[PDB]
RNA sequence: GCCCCUAAGCGUGUGCUAAGUGGAAAAGGAUGUGCAGUCGCGAAGACAACCAGGAGGUUGGCUUAGAAGCAGCCACCCUU
């Protein structure tokens, strides 16, 4: 899917998930995005699904830019362990998203279709988002 | 009868209604009968 | 009451009648015969008929003449007509004449203007898809 | 939904006989790993758990897996019980894997499976339908795939695939020509198609033979050697040859269940001469006074209707 | 109507209206195109029958400058306004209305100068 | 998990402005 | 040619700033050449209105006080949640 | 906090809600309703409704036993 080929830390914090964006709040590579409206961890699984939903959508023309990465690594303690012994292994690569980020933009020459496709891409994702256009 | 809590029109004859308190997509075709929770 | 094509074949044609007219009822017969008789002097294309059934034995014969969507099909030698209508055009005809003999089909077009009933006859040629 | 059960009830059925010492070994090794596998998630999920390793845990699994199967099972035979009732003559397309079995499916039929070049990849059967050149229509199935000692804990997720061997009339091992000792192939596949009519008891139907990749192929035998199973047919999916050569001969070895028969129309009831022309495969007529002499391998529903416009000459 | 292009129809009447030489306000309701054609064809040029906006009409006739047969626009009216001919060409047009048993001329108002419940049995017709 | 859901949006109220003991 | 209509500020800061975005008035600086911050505070969704109609690349006419300035907007600022003109930078322009 | 239990307002002035909402809840669904916009049409009569026409070349052609507006294809025109 999606990973970062080096990690300095492994084991980090948990991402900060406060106050709203401040970089990355508009649609500078396509024409629609999709701006998000909630705070989320959103994993490269999830990643993969909407942009596997948009390219199958369209299925043929335009580009589609996914702006966030996931490089934030959460662990995850193994099963049935009771508290303690040290942080867990590191299980899921998470981008911390803020109200305002736009997560994916696209330029589809039907504005509807492409409309539609980021519409099929928003059920896919954790949290709220809109549909935002170039032309502001 | 189909209960979802998502009801939506299916074909170009479908229509949204809102009779006695719950939405309902009447079409002439009865396999697009649905009726919200 | 039908208004049928009939084809202008005058060797053994009810089947294709019979079909059509058994479907109602007429005399096979008089009615193959008759249309026979009129295709004596119409052989080109067969030229169509409008059976004007009311209750029994129309005996009704009305001249609209075959392939007028097409007689430009018909006095071409080119056959087939085009199953690629604009994809690109199919054979050649001359473009005065289409003019010229529209003469002839202007018997049941709309208006009586030359040109434009030239036009009629283009747009009917067109309908293959080829240039003229 | 099914395979991603099927596969880890499989998974789940082969390593709880080994749990202690190699099942903690892959509990150890995680990263991957070709023993990895990952459940039916395939991009990892339950694949950082692989197999899982507490017995008590494969055993809840196991018993949702086999609820969940029985489950699809049930569905299965609701999706198929149109074909059934209708009973289209179907046809079903077996034999190793990477021997054309679905680009065999993607050239009689524009179906468009996928056709990749690995190992098992249609792992789940799929059928379409198909007109037989001549007359009846009918149904084709491409199955999995199958390998020498095929593993005993995959019968499982191979059992749609036997119910569609079994619903057949001509079944079709195909056999890639143009590999070493085409034969080894030929008798695993016979041996599983044994096993499918005993288990379900059943008159074994017809087997009809087909030679792939002889466009590639430099004649292993090269002639009757080549014929090393005499009856075959000797297509070459990857150019279409003997495509109409199959689509013929596999149509005369499927047997009609039809009814030829002569019957004249009066022009009036032109609704059974369409039915004729449209529910029959009529061969030919000669369009008569005020019939037709038509010969019709006319069906069932209209044996008795055209019984009483039959004819005489 | 359409409010740009409705002038530009309303301008064309009305100038063959104060081009014209006389007027017939008829009824031209259950014409099937069969006959309404063969009335086309019938009067030709002359009396070009063309049906117009009633409600438009009532004002394009008054572009042309005339009043009158405007009073009585009450339903489907048909407008012929003869080209050159009164009464030679106005014996099958009024008398279509007993062959046809259609077009039955209201008419009331002759060229926009003169009023007559007899517009087409006067002088059209004799 | 009625029972916790309860004792939590006993909370939310007027009387005790959105904070409760053992919240 | 746009006839926007400007005010000066009596109040800056943070509470004077949003109390204006409360009436509909979005807060501007007029600076440039003039060499002289006038702290002004515009009517909205005309400004949007002229933004709209021409672009950031405009003329505004700013009436301030009965007395006509030509700018050209320079910089922006949108909330990038609820889509405004939180404060506007104009350009002195001088004939 | 102020209708009775239960001390004090069944307070006054503007509006909103029909869900007993008030008096638990999500993704999502939705002709619920009010308010403030904007855009399109329209007294030259718009929208709904009723009365008429709704034509001809023509059955456009290919296609198929057959497809004639209405298997399905291309075009998607000409005239009144
Ligand atoms: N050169 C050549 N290649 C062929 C021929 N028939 C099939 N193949 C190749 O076999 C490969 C395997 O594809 P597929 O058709 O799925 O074979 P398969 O037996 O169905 C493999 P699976 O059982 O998993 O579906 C394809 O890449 C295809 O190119 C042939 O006649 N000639």
């Amino acid at each position: 899917m999606l990973i970062p080929r080096k990690v300095k830390h492994r084991k980090q914090h948990h991402p900060e998930q406060r106050g709203i964006a401040s970089g990355g709040t508009s649609v500078s590579f396509g024409d629609y995005g999709i701006q998000a409206l909630e705070h989320a961890y959103i994993t490269n699984r999830q990643i993969e699904s909407a942009r596997i939903a948009i390219n199958r959508h369209i299925k043929r023309g335009g580009k589609v830019w996914i702006n966030i990465f996931p490089d934030r690594p959460l662990t995850k303690k193994p099963a049935e362990t009771r508290m303690g012994s040290g942080k867990g292994s590191p299980e899921w690569w998470v981008a911390n998203v803020k109200p305002g980020r736009v997560l994916f933009e696209l330029s589809y020459p039907d504005e509807k279709t492409a409309r539609d496709a980021l519409t099929r891409a928003i059920h896919k994702l954790p949290i709220k988002a809109r549909i935002v256009t170039r032309e502001e | 009868m189909k209960v979802n809590p998502s009801v939506k029109p299916i074909c170009d004859k479908c229509r949204v209604i809102r009779r006695h308190g719950r939405v309902m997509v009447i079409c002439s075709d009865p396999r697009h009968k649905q009726r919200q929770g | 009451l039908i208004k049928l094509q009939i084809q202008a074949g005058q060797a053994n044609p009810a089947p294709p009648v019979g079909p059509a007219l058994g479907q109602h009822g007429v005399n096979i017969m008089e009615f193959c015969k008759a249309y026979n008789a009129a295709t004596e002097s119409q052989r080109g294309n067969v030229i169509p008929v409008e059976i004007t059934v009311y209750e029994d034995r129309s005996f009704t014969f009305a001249l609209k003449t075959p392939p007028a969507a097409k007689l430009l099909l018909k006095a071409a030698g080119v056959q087939k007509g085009s199953g690629e209508p604009h994809k690109t055009k199919v054979a050649k005809v001359t473009w005065d004449q289409v003019r010229e003999i529209a003469e002839t089909k202007k018997a049941d077009l709309n208006a009586n203007d030359i040109d434009a009933a030239a036009k009629i006859i283009a747009g009917t040629a067109r309908s293959m898809g080829i240039t003229v | 939904r099914e395979g991603k059960a099927q596969v880890s009830l499989a998974q789940m059925e082969y390593m709880l006989p080994r749990l202690r010492g190699w099942g903690e070994s892959m509990s150890r090794q995680a990263g991957g790993r070709a023993g990895g596998a990952g459940g039916g998630v395939g991009t990892r999920g339950p694949g950082e758990t692989k197999i899982e390793t507490d017995r008590r845990r494969i055993r809840e699994r196991m018993a949702k897996l086999r609820r969940e199967i029985r489950d699809m099972k049930k569905i299965r035979d609701t999706q198929r019980g149109s074909r059934r009732r209708s009973e289209i003559p179907s046809v079903a397309i077996v034999g190793y894997t990477n021997a054309g079995k679905s680009s065999l499916l993607n050239a009689l039929t524009g179906a468009g499976v996928l056709v990749e070049n690995a190992l098992f990849a249609t792992l789940e059967p799929t059928t379409r339908r198909g007109e037989f050149e001549d007359g009846r229509p009918f149904v084709l199935t491409d199955t999995v795939g199958f390998v020498r000692h095929l593993p005993t804990q995959l019968v499982e997720a191979f059992r749609s695939t036997l119910e569609e061997v079994v619903d057949a009339d001509l079944l079709i091992h195909v056999v890639d020509g143009s590999d070493v000792n085409p034969l080894a192939q030929i008798n695993a596949v016979r041996t599983v198609i044994n096993e499918v009519v005993a288990e379900y008891d059943i008159a074994p139907p017809p087997e009809l033979l087909v030679v792939n990749k002889i466009d590639a192929a430099t004649g292993v035998g090269l002639a009757q050697l080549r014929r090393a199973l005499p009856d075959a047919v000797f297509v070459s999916a990857r150019t279409g040859d003997g495509l109409d050569k199959l689509r013929s001969r596999m149509g005369e070895l499927v047997e009609s269940t039809d009814a030829t028969v002569d019957v004249t129309i009066p022009y009036d009831r032109g609704d059974l001469v369409a039915r004729v022309h449209t529910d029959g495969h009529v061969d030919a007529t000669e369009h008569t006074d005020a019939g037709t002499r038509i010969k019709a391998r006319v069906p069932a529903p209209l044996a008795a209707t055209l019984r009483e416009y039959a004819t005489f000459a | 109507m359409a409010k740009a292009d409705k002038a530009t129809a309303v301008a064309d009447i009305a100038e063959q209206f104060k081009a014209s030489t006389a007027t017939v306000v008829t009824e031209y309701r259950g014409l099937t195109v069969a006959n309404l054609a063969e009335l086309r064809r019938a009067l030709g040029d002359s009396a070009t029958y063309t049906v117009a906006k009633n409600t438009l009409v009532k004002r394009a006739a008054s572009e042309a400058g005339i009043e009158g047969l405007d009073e009585l626009f009450a339903g489907p009216t048909a407008i012929a306004f003869v080209k050159g001919e009164a009464v030679d060409a106005a014996k099958a047009i009024k008398k279509f209305a007993k062959d046809n048993k259609a077009l039955v001329i209201k008419g009331g108002y002759m060229d926009g100068k003169a009023l007559s419940v007899a517009d087409v049995e006067k002088i059209a017709d004799l | 998990a009625k029972r916790g859901r309860k004792k939590r949006d006993r909370k939310h109220s007027k009387a005790n402005h959105g904070k409760r003991p053992n919240a | 040619p746009n006839k926007l209509t400007a005010n000066v500020r009596t109040r800056t800061g943070k509470g004077a700033s949003r109390q204006a975005r409360r009436d509909g008035k979005v807060p501007a600086v007029l600076y440039g050449h003039g060499t002289d911050p006038q702290h002004l505070e515009l009517n909205a969704r005309d400004f949007a209105a002229v933004l709209r109609s021409h672009g950031t690349n405009a003329i505004l006419t700013l009436d301030i006080e009965g007395t006509e300035q030509l700018a050209l907007t320079k910089a922006l600022d949108v909330h990038p949640i609820r889509r405004n003109i939180q404060h506007a930078d104009l350009l002195v322009v001088q004939r």
